[PDB]
RNA sequence: UGGAGAGUUUGAUCCUGGCUCAGGACGAACGCUGGCGGCGUGCUUAACACAUGCAAGUCGAACGGAAAGGUCUCUUCGGAGAUACUCGAGUGGCGAACGGGUGAGUAACACGUGGGUGAUCUGCCCUGCACUUCGGGAUAAGCCUGGGAAACUGGGUCUAAUACCGGAUAGGACCACGGGAUGCAUGUCUUGUGGUGGAAAGCGCUUUAGCGGUGUGGGAUGAGCCCGCGGCCUAUCAGCUUGUUGGUGGGGUGACGGCCUACCAAGGCGACGACGGGUAGCCGGCCUGAGAGGGUGUCCGGCCACACUGGGACUGAGAUACGGCCCAGACUCCUACGGGAGGCAGCAGUGGGGAAUAUUGCACAAUGGGCGCAAGCCUGAUGCAGCGACGCCGCGUGGGGGAUGACGGCCUUCGGGUUGUAAACCUCUUUCACCAUCGACGAAGGUCCGGGUUCUCUCGGAUUGACGGUAGGUGGAGAAGAAGCACCGGCCAACUACGUGCCAGCAGCCGCGGUAAUACGUAGGGUGCGAGCGUUGUCCGGAAUUACUGGGCGUAAAGAGCUCGUAGGUGGUUUGUCGCGUUGUUCGUGAAAUCUCACGGCUUAACUGUGAGCGUGCGGGCGAUACGGGCAGACUAGAGU
């Protein structure tokens, strides 16, 4: 399943603009609904819960899928917030967002879901495909000379590209240098209140 | 029975039972004659009954009726029964 | 009789196999005496490995191979180096290899500049 | 590398201590709802009763034969020719003890782990060495007749064999005496002399067609038997035991043994729980937990037990003999009443019980097995498919703009607020479904066919896939076909209005409801999840509320009224020694899967392949001697005189 609902509504409740650029948000940054302008009780559980929601609606991950990402992140060496945001940053629909081929996250998900891409010459259509080190991310020859793929040819500049991946010229393809560590991760959220959420 | 080959094998089990029983019944009487001859204290008959009884235990063991260790244990008990006499 | 037989332990559509020395009075996926190789009939040649020094022990003591295992021993040269047939060298063939993960990755950095 | 708390005794407080809750899990069920796929999984209750079809046969290269087919076939005009490939029935061989099922019984050497077997067996398989020699009498089938309602059975003749029976010769049978090595007591192994002994079977052949037989040496494999140690409750079960405990002589078995028997002795076991009672297949594992623990034994894998109930043996290398035998019993059926038949806890299915658990499916293509020289035949094992959201995993139901904060609904302090960039509108893309088309991998093999003589080998041909015209690819059209469920007083994320008035109802706990109910019912709004979401049942967690890790007893529950003393537990200073505990190392073992880690493959994931850990242990060998203990002394401080 997906969410398939209003997107500004879950940025107002979480008090954080999750998509890139929104004029509906910042006219009302307070939570939606009819009791929205309240000064609410900030529980310790509320600060851990709403921090976990900030990552599910940034990346578009259901709860059972997001929990399995936590299962291996707590189980790998290093930290837990480092490795949870790493394996969320390695999903294919997030890689397409960081490379500039899509304006938002939800249009990055369809272009992977509708099968407009390859990775190692292999046709893929799964949005939670996790890329690894040295993975080329190619693109279908049918998907060239298409409107959403050529409307993102001239808009290659307004968003920055992170250091761990790289885009090239008119043969559009994305090269993964290594897995992203921490510093080149975009931060709307802290990474310790998610770890403290699953200890309850 | 139901399976066709178990009707066949029911017939061959009885023929093997009658064959094994007649051999084993004669071995009891061969030993029994030696036990009476060794109770007479003769050592004349009991020398040559021992040679014919131990020969019959060997031939039963070669026909698969008794086991070879069963022939060995019965020959050794009849031969030592003569050395006391 | 001691048999050298195959043991199905893959997925539903992926029959992986192990070359195992077992008894004939034994089901397929029971206790084998010893595993002496493996056989994956899903690659493009196949993926055949026999231990080939423990295979020479079990053949020299009386283990009868089944008919797929007998074909495998003829490919690996084990049945030929046991019976004295002249084809004792291994006529098995691997797939033609792929360029590795780094070599293709650098050849895209070489082509983009 | 891994540990969270909250509510509730009081007017308030601290403590003690129960109860309740939030989490995870399922062979699940029920309620509401429901798109697709991958991969698992499904009678937990009646080991209740079962209709029908299938679940074990094969060999003519063992044998006599000739009912069926194909012949050269006389020619009958539907009668022939065993000579003949081929083959029903029959004899003979091998298999049928495996595979498949179930968990009733079992508290036990049943299982787990580690040893012993100088106390044993082992068909088929591999190899070393010997041999394969004379004879004989039958009989199934056939044919002819008798009985019987049947099921079945009698007699007379007749014919074979690798069927059966008797000799010759052949040491791993036996007896006595020997040496020789060996030790762990009975002894074992190897050789010598003498005296007794025991086997066999042939068949086929295009002209390297080829398969078999018997005795013995050694392997391999499977198995039997004995022992250490480990895993429930119950003392409101405290005396059990007479083949019982030991010996001797015989018997018995593959083997040791009171396993059996006679005789002699008078023992054996028990408060470290005997004998009873209750319950239970055990384990790899699974669930939970920070661990230690607690619960569990379902899929899969191992071993065990049973096969309507009870008992027994036969055959065989091997038998709890599921689809064998015989007796007894219950139940169902047939009968001419004299007598007969049957056993789904195989697969599928029916009835019944229950909250509840599926098709009277396809295929031998793959893997494993049985028989065969072989082709082949058999295989409800297995491979797959059907059905159920039963579980897990994955993906869709749109995406980008878009204020004119439209209509409506709800609230309103009548100013507005909110649902809400959400719709509408413009626009982009079609994963899946849909239509069309192509179309597999599993098949370095199975068969025939030239070379490749053999065995082998492939140039290369022939056809062979249940799943399946499925997965997958390609094309086509259009946002088009696709969202619900619970909750919102506190724990615990999420609040107002109307209706109701201790009523109707709610509730896991404290509790809410008696006219302004954030707790009842509906509405709007909201939160948590999502093809699901709740509820009940069950287990662990929280619970340090059985406390080893990790608790207490003056007054909260808890020191026996007090002493003596049995078993038991614990023990001062010091020398030497042993190496049982302890500790180091190494070898053997701790199956596979599962689990952790790292790489690989399924488009990703679940799933799956490999490698390394883990398997906390146990046995063998070799080091260390501080501490504990044993043994052999010393000492005087404790204790006693
Ligand atoms: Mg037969
Ligand atoms: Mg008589
Ligand atoms: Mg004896
Ligand atoms: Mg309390
Ligand atoms: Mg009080
Ligand atoms: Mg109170
Ligand atoms: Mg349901
Ligand atoms: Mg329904
Ligand atoms: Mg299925
Ligand atoms: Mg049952
Ligand atoms: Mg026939
Ligand atoms: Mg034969
Ligand atoms: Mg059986
Ligand atoms: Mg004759
Ligand atoms: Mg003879
Ligand atoms: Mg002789
Ligand atoms: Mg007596
Ligand atoms: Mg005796
Ligand atoms: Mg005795
Ligand atoms: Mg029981
Ligand atoms: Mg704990
Ligand atoms: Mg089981
Ligand atoms: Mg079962
Ligand atoms: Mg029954
Ligand atoms: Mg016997
Ligand atoms: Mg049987
Ligand atoms: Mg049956
Ligand atoms: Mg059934
Ligand atoms: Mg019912
Ligand atoms: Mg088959
Ligand atoms: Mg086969
Ligand atoms: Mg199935
Ligand atoms: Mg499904
Ligand atoms: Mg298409
Ligand atoms: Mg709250
Ligand atoms: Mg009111
Ligand atoms: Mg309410
Ligand atoms: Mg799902
Ligand atoms: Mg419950
Ligand atoms: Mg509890
Ligand atoms: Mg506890
Ligand atoms: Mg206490
Ligand atoms: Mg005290
Ligand atoms: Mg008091
Ligand atoms: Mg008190
Ligand atoms: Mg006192
Ligand atoms: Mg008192
Ligand atoms: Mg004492
Ligand atoms: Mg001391
Ligand atoms: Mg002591
Ligand atoms: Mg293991
Ligand atoms: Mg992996
Ligand atoms: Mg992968
Ligand atoms: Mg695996
Ligand atoms: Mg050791
Ligand atoms: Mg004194």
């Amino acid at each position: 399943a997906r969410y398939t609902g209003p997107v500004t509504r879950k940025s107002r409740r979480l008090r954080t603009d999750l998509v890139g650029g929104d004029q509906a948000f910042e006219k009302r940054p307070y939570p939606p609904g009819q009791h929205g302008r309240a000064r609410i009780k900030e529980s310790e559980y509320l600060l851990q819960l709403q921090e976990k929601q900030k990552a599910r609606f940034t990346y578009g991950v259901m709860e059972k899928q997001f929990r399995r990402y936590y299962e291996e992140a707590v189980r790998q060496p290093g930290k837990t917030g480092e490795e949870l945001l790493k394996i969320l940053e390695s999903r294919l629909d997030n890689v397409i967002y960081r490379a500039g081929l899509a304006r938002t996250r939800r249009m990055a998900r369809q272009l992977v879901s509708h099968g407009h891409f390859n990775v190692n010459g292999v046709h893929v259509n799964v949005p939670s495909y996790r890329v690894s080190q040295y993975d080329i991310v190619d693109v279908r020859d049918k998907s060239l000379n298409t409107v959403p793929f050529q409307i993102a040819r001239e808009t290659a500049g307004e968003r920055p590209i992170p250091s761990w991946l790289q885009v090239v010229g008119e043969r559009q393809r994305v090269l993964i240098h290594q897995l992203p560590e921490r510093a080149q991760i975009d931060v709307p959220l802290t990474e310790q209140l998610i770890v403290e959420y699953y200890s309850k | 029975a139901n399976i066709k080959s178990q009707q066949k094998r029911n017939r061959t089990n009885e023929r093997a039972r009658l064959r094994n029983k007649a051999v084993k019944s004669s071995l009891r009487t061969a030993v029994r004659a030696f036990r009476e001859a060794a109770h007479a204290g003769d050592k004349a008959k009991a020398a040559e009954l021992l040679a014919s009884t131990n020969r019959k235990l060997d031939k039963a063991a070669s026909k698969g009726v008794i086991h070879k260790n069963q022939a060995a244990n019965k020959k050794s008990a009849l031969a030592q029964a003569l050395n006391k006499l | 009789a001691v048999k050298i037989k195959l043991t199905r332990l893959g997925k539903i559509r992926n029959p992986q196999y192990r070359v195992a020395v077992a008894d004939a009075r034994t089901r397929r996926d029971g206790r084998a005496i010893e595993v002496i190789g493996r056989y994956h009939p899903k690659e493009e040649p196949s993926l055949i490995e026999i231990n080939s020094e423990r295979a020479q022990y079990w053949l020299s003591v009386g283990a009868q191979p089944t008919e797929p295992v007998l074909k495998l021993l003829k490919i690996t040269g084990d049945w030929q180096k046991f019976k004295g047939l002249p084809g004792a060298q291994g006529r098995l063939k691997v797939a033609a290899p792929k360029p590795s993960k780094l070599e293709v990755f650098n050849a895209a950095l070489a082509a983009a500049d």
